[PDB]
DNA sequence: CCAGGGCTGATCGTGCAAAAGTCGTGCCAGCCGTCT
DNA sequence: AGACGGCTGGCACGACTTTTGCCAGATCAGCCCTGG
């Protein structure tokens, strides 16, 4: 349902699977480095959060 | 296919009697997928295609 | 008259040909409402 | 005066791959950089009512399956009607052959006279000559559906029968001579035959979106229009605060050259992309200085340029600059561009001066346009005012620039007055 | 306790050139208009 | 009806543009170890 029609703007359902999608991904590209406990930590609670 | 059967096949509906619910499982929501999403771009503005 | 859309095409089809019967079949809000319940941890279905 | 191995140094140079990596980072657009620049964002992790549930179109498919509904087809005419329709295009002539339908069907007992009784039973709905073969079958039955009453119709009827080709070459002498028909009274039927809607499937549904983004915009402050960047468009970075302060506080060696080396990585990317912001605003200030006449006066009004021209304004090099104007669109108020499009081939004109070849396309192109319809003008007459205003190109490149302009030959276009 | 030596990492750097590509302009072949 | 002139396009040939593909090292400053 776009507004201007240059861009959609879609909001209120994808900016939340947006939101766990991008958290997930990072959370899930840090978990292989050997990241600090601290670090992971606390993307897993923003992932929670989210 | 002999293309007089596949259309009547997509109007048909079963007896759905005593509708259930119940907790799910993982391999219960792995078989309702298709397929995995890995990112959060939604529609691309160069094509505007999937 | 609503979101069985299925139904609705065949309804104005026998009432142009002077039928008046009726599909009923199964509305379309209801299956929203089941997929967005499959879209939370809840598994729901329906039985024969 | 030999052959020997010498040596002799007049020049510098030096390169490390993340310098590539970060010169190579500025030869791409912005919509597809924040794919990349969200990619390293995911490595790195110390680096960072509405309107829903719109209406239902109808569209030619859905309203002719619609149509087909309510008429009174057996089973297996509906399962044709179904494919002959699915198989339809926007413009309303079908995009495959009817023995490629009769595949798709795939019975030994569907044969092409029923295929060709469906077809011609759905060639009679709402958009007249929608499901045709070609051209020849759907002018055809327009002609055919319209009353006898009206005049010069057997004629309309004679040309489009197998004359296509005859009228297509705008060849008007060997069509009289092949039709044995009126001399100019062929006109109005010709007019007929013209006012017949072609690709009737078209007027269904004409909506188009407007799909316009900007990366670069000008302004006119009452002369020497000032260039800014996209505010919205260009892409940030910003420091992490949080693991900024917590490298020098943990204790484990492993902790702290982490966050050393992806505090290292994520400051250098940082650089990178500003300095790639500001090596775009700079060309672009630069060649719209250089292009201020264009937007004034007009495309024919345009100085021809070459990279070096640009690149010697600046200290940039030609291959820098030649990276940075790709997948650029500027947007001013006579419309929306390309960094890249300005650029473009010299041809010198009498007096010492030079012609920009897009100019000289645009001076062609409503030159050809307001001419005589009776008298085309040929590319020689072309080359000839062309060499009346001064520009002097040759034949040839008029030529090349009529047909990449899509404009048929003179001889093509000659019609009747 | 103060000064000299070692050592490690932090910091600097968006151009050169070779080859593909594009440009303009000529040469020649094939179809068409027209007078004899 | 045939030849002559003309128009158009494919192909070729210099002349000039533009596009990509290169892949570190030395040098300096602060800290630690050690001599006076």
């Amino acid at each position: 349902v776009p507004l201007d029609g240059g861009r959609f703007a879609t909001s209120d359902l994808n900016d939340l699977y947006r939101r766990v999608i991008n958290r997930n991904n990072r959370l899930k590209r840090l978990l292989d480095l050997a990241a600090p406990d601290i670090i992971v930590r606390n993307e897993k609670r923003m992932l929670q959060e989210a | 296919k002999d293309l007089l059967k596949f259309l009547k096949a997509q109007t048909k509906t079963e007896e759905f009697d005593a509708i259930k619910i119940a907790l799910a499982s993982p391999d219960m929501i792995r078989s309702w997928s298709f397929g995995e999403v890995k990112k959060p771009e939604t529609i691309n503005y160069r094509t505007f295609k999937p | 008259k609503s979101d069985d859309v299925n139904g609705r095409t065949k309804m104005y089809k026998n009432i142009v040909d002077g039928n008046h019967q009726m599909e009923p079949g199964m509305p379309e809000s209801f299956n929203v409402l089941l997929k967005e319940i499959r879209s939370l941890g809840i598994n729901i279905e329906l039985e024969d | 005066m030999k052959q020997g191995l010498q040596l002799r140094l007049s020049q510098q140079l030096a390169m490390t791959p993340q310098l590539q990596q970060a010169i190579r980072l500025l030869q791409l657009s912005t919509l597809e950089l924040q794919q990349e620049l969200q990619q390293a964002l995911e490595s790195n992790p110390l680096l960072e009512l509405p309107v829903y549930q719109g209406e239902t179109t109808q569209t030619l498919q859905d309203y002719l399956m619609w149509q087909v509904e309510l008429t009174p087809f057996t089973d297996t005419d509906r399962a044709i009607a179904t494919s002959i329709v699915d198989a339809v295009d926007d413009t309303g002539y079908l995009t495959i052959q009817i023995e490629d339908i009769v595949d798709s069907i795939g019975d030994d007992e569907i044969g092409l006279e029923e295929v060709e009784a469906v077809l011609k039973r759905i060639q009679r709905f709402d958009p007249v000559g929608v499901a045709a073969k070609d051209l020849r079958d759907c002018l055809l039955i327009q002609l055919s559906q319209f009353a006898k009453e009206t005049p010069w119709l057997e004629e309309a009827r004679l040309i489009i029968s197998d004359h296509l080709d005859l009228l297509a070459n705008h060849d008007f002498r060997t069509l009289m001579r092949v039709t044995r028909l009126k001399e100019e009274v062929l006109k109005e039927a010709v007019n007929l035959i013209q006012s017949l809607d072609p690709r009737p499937g078209q007027s269904i549904q004409t909506s188009e979106p407007e799909y316009v983004i900007p990366d670069v915009l000008v302004r006119k402050v009452s002369g020497r229009w000032t260039v800014e960047l996209n505010a919205d468009s260009i892409p940030r970075l910003k420091i992490n605060q949080q693991y900024a302060a917590m490298g020098n506080s943990a204790r484990n060696d492993a902790d702290g050259q982490f966050i050393r080396s992806n505090l290292q990585e994520a400051r250098w990317l940082i650089k990178s992309l500003e300095s790639r912001n500001d090596t775009l605003l700079r060309v672009s200030r630069c060649i719209v200085e250089q292009q201020q006449a264009f937007f004034e006066q007009g495309e024919e009004y345009m100085k021809p340029m070459v990279l070096a021209d640009i690149a010697q304004a600046v200290e940039m090099h030609e291959s820098t600059i030649s990276r940075v104007t790709t997948q650029k669109y500027l947007h001013s108020p006579r419309g929306i561009f390309e960094l890249k499009y300005f650029f473009s081939s010299h041809v010198n004109t009498e007096g010492g001066g030079e012609a920009s070849s897009t100019a000289i396309r645009a001076l062609v192109k409503k030159l050809i346009a307001a001419e005589n319809p009776a008298k085309p003008l040929s590319d020689s007459k072309l080359t000839s005012m062309l060499s009346e205003q001064g520009i002097m190109v040759a034949r040839r490149t008029v030529a090349k620039y009529r047909e990449s302009l899509s404009i048929p030959p003179s001889n093509q276009r000659k019609q009747l007055v």
